[PDB]
RNA sequence: CAAAUGAGAACUUUGAAGACUGAAGUGGGGAAAGGUUCCACGUCAACAGCAGUUGGACGUGGGUUAGUCGAUCCUAAGAGAUGGGGAAGCUCCGUUUCAAAGGCCUGAUUUUAUGCAGGCCACCAUCGAAAGGGAAUCCGGUUAAGAUUCCGGAACCUGGAUAUGGAUUCUUCACGGUAACGUAACUGAAUGUGGAGACGUCGGCGCGAGCCCUGGGAGGAGUUAUCUUUUCUUCUUAACAGCUUAUCACCCCGGAAUUGGUUUAUCCGGAGAUGGGGUCUUAUGGCUGGAAGAGGCCAGCACCUUUGCUGGCUCCGGUGCGCUUGUGACGGCCCGUGAAAAUCCACAGGAAGGAAUAGUUUUCAUGCCAGGUCGUACUGAUAACCGCAGCAGGUCUCCAAGGUGAACAGCCUCUAGUUGAUAGAAUAAUGUAGAUAAGGGAAGUCGGCAAAAUAGAUCCGUAACUUCGGGAUAAGGAUUGGCUCUAAGGGUCGGGUACGAUCAACUUAGAACUGGUACGGACAAGGGGAAUCUGACUGUCUAAUUAAAACAUAGCAUUGCGAUGGUCAGAAAGUGAUGUUGACGCAAUG
RNA sequence: GGUGAACUAUGCCUGAAUAGGGUGAAGCCAGAGGAAACUCUGGUGGAGGCUCGUAGCGGUUCUGACGUGCAAAUCGAUCGU
């Protein structure tokens, strides 16, 4: 019912490769996830946390792996990493990014 | 988003009708949904004791 | 409600035909879809299946009977004048 | 295809000396989120018909199964 | 038609076996003059019409 | 194809045990499930065969 | 949407060839054939719907076992409840006004 | 446009674009017809009115798999032997009539034998429908081509055979319920009866299936200068088995005017309604089994080795005058009342048979065997049929997405399909098709012929005449866009023993603002009035020059006829139509 | 002396097909007027060999196209239903 959802992002082998920063994605996630439409709704109802190689985004309202990809690609885009990049999942809200 | 439109009721003018009001919404079926309506709220009414059987039948009539 | 001065039933043939083979029509047309007492039930709930077949529904029952009415006024004439003659033989 | 669920009953179609095979089909079921559950099913085949025996009980499968005599043809799947 | 009887199904195979082009050694036996299978058919050119 | 509706009448055979049915033209006045009688000596009523 | 086809060589709206529309473990749509339904039988008497008894084909009521085409009554499966109960009190009411009728010419010829 | 193949490419193939058919398709199948046209491999002498490397062409081969789909069975309109009667005769009538018209069951139980100590009848040939009736199969996969036919799984029907599980024996062929009725069963011959088969059409209403729409979530793809928790897509459950579910109808209990119940539609109730309780139908729906192991949507790892294997998901909803289909309870229509038969059940009746290890049930369950013969490929049409042909013609039918809109109108798009019609060169006159035009407005012409004008919807208003039903959209006028709003439409939940939240959004009105006074902005969509002749109208005909005032028509009238008859057939007939008829009928006329 | 109802004419038997609107008949429900007799007003309903108009069926006019044609009867627009 109000159970936080889980969904972590391997961000491991664009990190590798060194054209991708956990640090600067994230930002963007927080910057851009909005919640009931506009600002201030993100009252720590969702949140995001980088370990360096794993970000890992906690939500009691709604959001969804849609969303999480959509985010993702659009992130991609504005910074040019898309041809390179693969938003891939793996399990259920397991998502990683590839190369190949 | 014409449909949102049409929901806040935009594009429903005299110059967007092109059927007649019977074409487009049956009188019929406007009567139907109104007799449904007042035979069920006077069920309603009989049933919770609200009014008697004698005024529920002048009142059905009535409708 | 009177929607009609004196077309009546006949409203449905609207303007053809003529003005006396319409009355005409209406007159039987009215006469064959009207609804006529049950002789054994008392309801009024015999109807016209064809002419001469006319179904008491409530009952579930059958009369043979005039074209456009239960009972015409030769039948009548009839069973008159056989219950006399019978009457008369018998006594 | 019929349905089974009195274990008496399923030991009678066993018994019935028609039947040789049992296919026991394992199925991971949710009834509760909290309790994915091992359902399981043993299809008997008949020579009209295939008695699908359910049981959502692991242990009551299990002895089941170690009741099964070992001359019927088991395949497990 | 794809619902036929036996009849016709006998008859177009009698005519599927005979349009064929004649073999090529009958035009090298001795004392022959047939060239061509002067009876051959196509099923646009000749209906059978049976 | 006529004007007059028909009547399925039941007798009995007397001379075999069995059920015989007859056409007949109705008359006015008469109804299902009704006695009517055919004979000699049959009593002066609507639908009898006197 | 999915467009169906007849399955048999018939290609006509016809009463005996029925189609449903029906989606299988495929997930496809395809056009299952319907045949005809089956009528409840009706009482010789009254001509009403026989209840208790099963509406199946003919031959369906062949392959049926018996409980389930008859009643437990007498004219189970021929005759409704109502016509059993009307015909068994005209046939006694019907023998007791044949006997009293009898005792009275028997009485009238002996008094005469 | 490029590439490939080719001697050679406007035409073949592949890719990339641009388009069209736009779900009464240029899509997916079928009927008749065709007969191999289907498919593969070679292949361009002729044909494809240009070309051709391509083909429905040529050469060689492959391909059609059924107990469940059809035929086969039944009978309809009708055809048609027999008996018999005509005819010189080929042959005609006739189909139950003026006929001596005939086959299955416990069966006597052993040399016999549908010869037999026995039994009953009454259709009184046959043919006639690949759209009528009808015993039974679905899903998934598979091919160069066949599949409801093959394979795997899961079923069902018919015929036959037959043994085990389940009720009685000193109540032989069951029990329970008040009753509608219910069971796993629960003997039943002749004989008789009933039901199903078995039925029109239209209108509204209800319910279901599929589709359309829509929310959350899981997985991919598109956009991402900027904005879109964004756009598209997958999330599916077959025949069959069990349980449970409805209208209608029915049963029990009280016995109702202060009449009540009740449908959108006014129909029921002392011949028993409201109310309470219950029974029944398998349409339909739901939960399981089939069955997730299938099929789809994804991610990953071996790797010329007829090439594979793992992991995850396949989940919850909602809405409606929505479209189509089916179903149900109903109403309207008829001087029209909307096949038969095969076949299968059931019921009356009680023949015969049956009892402590022996008998009664194969209409309860399970178990065994078989299900022959022919069709099955493909097209089904601007190229597989007919029209002399690869002919702008004709030819029966099933499924039918989104938007606008009243609309399977017109217009644009999704799935699917096609891109086929000899091509190239800015096009002179005259044409064919489509259009504009100042001022006048029919002065043209036999004639307003052809074009134009009108046109949707909402309001206002609407004459003469009339058969009072119409005329009538009479005639005439006014508004119509966009945006931001406002107000009318609508279910559950109670008071220790005078009252209100979530929840579709789809039809009407009203207001403000706004703009080149534009707004049914494309599409689409009546010109009207005053009179005369004529035919009452609806309808029909000269296929291929005449659609009319001609013919029909209802209405009216006349004539013949009561059956040994009227009218009309036949060469004749023991022959026919009306006639399955009978003056409210048939026949002949105006 | 024979052949033909595969076109077409007509009658049977068995099947199938026919969007959306306009008008608003009977039958019902509720009111209003009047002393009565009776009259009137709304709603419902959904009839018609009615009507506008698709598919369909037909073929008025252009006396249009074509008229050694796509075609020994077709094409287009406009039309009847």
């Amino acid at each position: 019912q109000k159970i936080a959802k889980t969904f972590t992002v391997d961000v491991s082998s664009p990190t590798e490769n060194g054209v991708f920063d956990p640090a600067s994605y994230a930002k963007y996630l927080i910057d851009h996830i909005k919640v009931e439409g506009a600002v201030g709704n993100l009252g720590n109802a969702v949140t995001v946390t980088e370990d360096g190689t794993v970000v890992t985004v906690v939500s009691t309202a709604k959001f969804s792996g849609k969303y999480l990809k959509y985010l993702t690609k659009k992130y991609l885009k504005k910074n040019q990493l898309r041809d390179w990049i693969r938003f891939v999942s793996t399990k259920t809200n397991e998502y990683r990014l590839a190369f190949y | 988003a014409h449909a949102q439109s049409k929901r806040e009721g935009r594009h429903s003018g005299y110059g967007k009708r092109k059927g007649t009001r019977e074409a487009r919404l049956p009188s019929q079926v406007v009567w139907i949904r109104r007799l449904r309506v007042l035979r069920r709220l006077l069920a309603k009414y009989r049933d919770a004791g609200k009014i008697d059987k004698h005024l529920y039948h002048v009142l059905y009539k009535e409708s | 409600a009177k929607r009609t001065k004196k077309v009546g039933i006949t409203g449905k043939y609207g303007v053809r035909y003529g003005s006396s083979l319409r009355r005409q029509v209406k007159k039987l047309e009215i006469q064959q879809h009207a609804r006529y007492d049950c002789s054994f039930c008392g309801k009024k709930t015999v109807k016209r299946g064809a002419a001469g077949i006319w179904t008491c529904s409530c009952c579930k029952k059958t009369v043979a009977g005039g074209a456009y009415t239960v009972s015409t006024a030769a039948a009548a004439t009839v069973r008159s004048t056989i219950r006399r003659l019978r009457e008369m033989v018998e006594a | 295809a019929r349905e089974i669920t009195d274990i008496k009953q399923f030991l009678e179609l066993t018994r019935r000396a028609d039947v040789k095979t049992a296919t026991v089909k394992i199925n991971k079921k949710l009834n509760k989120a909290g309790k994915p559950f091992r359902q399981t099913k043993f299809k008997v085949r008949g020579s009209s018909s295939l008695y699908t025996l359910v049981i959502n009980d692991a242990g009551k499968a299990k002895k089941l199964i170690q009741s099964l005599p070992p001359t019927l043809k088991v395949n497990r799947l | 038609a794809a619902q036929k009887s036996f009849r016709i199904k006998q008859k177009m195979a009698k005519a599927k076996k005979q349009n064929r082009p004649l073999p090529q050694w009958i035009r090298l036996r001795t004392n022959n003059t047939i060239r061509y299978n002067a009876k051959r058919r196509n099923w646009r050119r000749t209906k059978m019409n049976i | 194809g006529r004007g007059a509706p028909l009547a399925k009448v039941v007798f009995r055979d007397p001379y075999k045990y069995r059920l015989r049915e007859e056409i007949f033209i109705a008359n006015e006045g008469v109804h299902t499930g009704q006695f009517i009688y055919a004979g000699k000596k049959a009593s002066l009523n609507v639908g009898n065969v006197l | 949407a999915q467009r169906v086809t007849f399955r048999r060589r018939n290609p006509y709206n016809t009463r005996s060839n029925k189609i449903k529309v029906v989606k299988t473990p495929g997930g496809i749509l395809r056009a299952q054939h319907v045949k005809k339904l089956a009528t409840r039988p009706k009482c010789g008497d009254c001509g009403s719907a026989l209840q208790g008894i099963s509406t199946l084909r003919p031959r369906q009521y062949a392959t049926v076992s018996k409980t389930h085409k008859t009643v437990s009554r007498a004219y189970g499966g021929s005759r409704c409840a109502n016509c059993v109960k009307e015909r068994i009190i005209r046939a006694f009411l019907i023998e007791e006004q044949k006997i009293v009728k009898k005792v009275v010419k028997e009485q009238t010829e002996a008094a005469k």
